RNA sequence: AUUAAUAGGGACGGUCGGGGGCAUCAGUAUUCAAUUGUCAGAGGUGAAAUUCUUGGAUUUAUUGAAGACUAACUACUGCGAAAGCAUUUGCCAAGGACGUUUUCAUUAAUCAAGAACGAAAGUUAGGGGAUCGAAGAUGAUCAGAUACCGUCGUAGUCUUAAGACUAGGGAUCGGGUGGUGUUUUUUUA
């Protein structure tokens, strides 16, 4: 069949290579042939033969843009189950202004990192900003509108009432 | 104006359409206003009387439509067009300015057709405009 | 504007147009009173029945409303129907309202009562024109095709026989 | 292969999903699953019942057309939306399982 | 023909901006007219309501009209009279390292009134609405002048809204030299 091919960072196939061992070894098993090419700083997986299962190609897709997105590899190849969504939501082309930009991820950070991604564990979202964009792992209710709250946090407004409301809609969530 | 000039009014009115609809919103109203008045002068009078009439549905605060068609009534001076677009002025909502430019502006209308009995009851019914 | 209405009476003019716009205006002058928009899709249009005054609206969607001649107020409605009403239809009985439809089919029903008596289906795929005249309550339909059937009022002949 | 192929559009979203029956060409005229017609709910097209409902009857129009092999091209929605789909991919991998389709031919659609 | 902070400067060749002005080169997603795997359900989706509803709506078996912008690679690594700038060309105000004993000693220091762009929903409805107010009035035709040149009312004009630590222990940061290999820089110290 084909194949799916993505170009990763630099420091992605030194975190990716550490990881290579049981990640080739279940790919190649589902007909994924998940190889680091060093040479030409990519990392491609091509569809054989050897599937039980169609989702296998679009499984080993979504890994490796969760390997490309300079995350935990191992915390966020295993959505290849139905009921695991791992997504990348680039965050980049929303400000122009550098201070603007690093005044706006400390408040997408939050104070101390918990006082934001409580409202990501709320949601149940494995959220890891990485450079321009944001990397979260979880289900695909949880993460919809965690991704939302993103796009709205990532907006020119402060996002301090937006993670309020956040904290506000988890918490009317019990009922 | 030069397909009109050029006896082309549908083509150039499809085309006039197609600019409205990629200009920006801000400017479509000055340019359908551009477009009224162009059709009044160089097109067919009832098309820019259509035009002036549909900008004037459009926008519900325009004096200056109001004065557009007044002026489109004038080149053709027709009297039952001029009362008829008297009936649509005091149809319409006026301030007290407003109003009393457009009394005089009846009656200016009225002193360039000369019908006095008209002109009498352009003023009567200004003073029962007035006494509200 | 999709289609108009006179009154027989000669008294007022009601337009359902494509901006989904009832606009209901007078004979002698064009002095507007009111238009309505409660709607889907559009208006296409509408139906008088001077009789006992009331205003039909043949709307764009398969919703139907029936308007009084003051209040300008939904006294009545027509539903079950599947694409499209698109015309309908007065009625000699002055209750019995005729609606043809975009799927090839006549539907009439008393519009006093509200409830379903004779859906017809003559026709194959979508009804286009649709007219009746008065003493003999005698339906013609014109449909997309090029098909015409012809219904009139029998029913003294058939209460006769059973 | 005898030329028994064709290839499976399928433009899904996070709620709804669409199939769209292909040749190489725009050929191979074999059904097109609809969204929320199997359940409707708003919550079981979502899940993976309502679309492996919808892919049953597709895949016997499917077989009745003569289209064995499948060439997969996954459409999500793009630009300014999530840019992936709900469980309509998985429920239609599962389907193909479960059908015996050949695998061949595998794209992503998406925008 | 003492002065050279080489106080400072046309220059001088090698080499440069996602600064910036055009010049072509790609189209990533949308709108309408196309037109369908003849699919009426699809946005939204505290479950809802609600937007568009059997006027074809994921789409399409892609033509044009337009704008549009650099995706994993990737990313401030940088570059702004300045209100800011992310593929690919040819041209230019000018900006850029550096050496100069070569440019001259003579290219005023802060600048407000005078000039250049001049930005985080140019939103809502009553009121004084007067001075005036574009949009168009109307005079002289100038083969050609909304301003050339007098005469009027509307958004406006202005408010109403989103330890006295007694002591040690390893690690940590900032260095440097003994030796060690490349990097720095291999004259741009």
């Amino acid at each position: 069949e084909s194949s799916f091919m993505t170009l990763f960072p630099k420091y992605r196939e030194s975190y990716l290579k550490t990881i290579w061992n049981d990640v080739t070894r279940a790919l190649d098993k589902h007909n994924i042939a998940c190889v680091l090419d060093l040479v030409e700083g990519s990392m491609t997986v091509k569809t054989t033969r050897k599937t039980y299962d169609p989702a296998i190609i679009l499984k080993a897709r979504d890994l490796i843009k969760l390997l490309a997105r300079s995350v935990p590899f191992p915390q966020a190849v295993k959505i290849l189950q139905d009921d695991m969504a791992c997504d990348v939501i680039k965050i980049g082309n929303f400000v122009t202004n550098k201070e603007r930009f690093v005044k706006r991820r400390q408040r997408l950070v939050g104070p101390n990192g918990n006082t934001l991604k409580a409202l990501e564990l709320l949601t149940k979202c494995y959220i890891l900003v990485q450079g321009n964009t944001v990397s979260a792992m979880g289900p695909f209710k949880g993460l919809k509108e965690v991704r939302r709250v993103v796009e709205d946090c990532m907006k020119n407004i402060h996002p301090i009432y937006h993670i309020k409301e956040l904290m506000i809609k988890r918490e009317l969530a019990k009922r | 104006d030069f397909l009109i000039s050029h006896n082309e009014e549908q083509e150039a009115r499809t085309i006039l359409g197609n600019a409205l609809k990629a200009l920006p919103k801000r400017n479509h109203i000055e340019v359908v206003r551009k477009f009224a008045q162009l059709e009044f002068a160089k097109g067919d009078p009832e098309r820019g009387r259509s035009l002036f009439e549909g900008l004037v549905a459009d926008a519900p605060k325009r004096i200056d439509l109001w004065n557009v068609y007044v002026d489109q009534e004038v080149k053709a001076k027709d009297k039952k067009k001029v009362e008829d677009l008297f009936e649509r002025i005091i149809t319409k909502k006026i301030t007290r300015k407003q109003a009393k430019f457009f009394f005089n502006k009846w009656l200016q209308f009225e002193e360039s057709e000369g019908d006095e009995k008209t002109i009498e009851y352009v003023k009567a019914k200004a003073t029962e405009y007035v006494a509200s | 504007i999709n289609a108009l209405s006179v009154s027989p009476n000669d008294s007022i003019f009601a337009t359902a147009s494509y901006d989904k716009t009832c606009k209901i205006w007078n004979l002698e002058n064009g002095e507007l009173e009111a238009t309505l928009a409660n709607h889907k899709r559009g208006l296409w249009d509408v139906s008088f029945c001077q009789y006992d005054k009331l205003l039909a609206t043949s709307s764009g969607d398969k919703t139907v409303k029936i308007w009084s001649l003051d209040t300008f107020s939904v006294m009545k409605t027509l539903e079950g129907h599947t694409n499209a009403v698109q015309r309908c239809s007065f009625i000699n009985k002055q209750k019995q309202l005729i609606s043809c439809g975009a799927d090839g089919l006549i539907k009439i029903w008393d519009c006093s009562s509200g409830e379903c008596l004779k859906t017809l289906d003559g026709h194959n795929n979508r009804l286009w024109a649709l007219s009746t005249m008065n003493d003999g309550d005698m339906i013609v339909s014109a449909d997309a095709d090029g098909v015409f059937q012809f219904w009139k009022d029998c029913t003294e002949q058939e209460i006769e026989e059973e | 292969n005898s030329q028994v192929f064709g290839v499976a559009r399928i433009y899904a979203s996070f709620n709804d999903t669409f199939v769209h029956v292909t040749d190489l060409s725009g050929k191979e005229t074999i059904a097109r699953v609809t969204g929320g017609m199997k359940v409707k709910a708003d919550r079981d097209e979502s899940s993976p019942y309502a679309a492996m409902l919808a892919a049953q009857d597709v895949a016997a129009k499917c077989k009745e057309v003569g289209i064995t092999a499948v060439h997969v091209k996954i459409r999500a929605t793009g630009g300014t939306r999530t840019k992936t789909p709900g469980p309509g991919g998985q429920a239609a991998l599962r389907a193909l399982a479960r059908s015996g389709l050949r695998i061949g031919r595998i794209e992503d659609v998406t925008p």
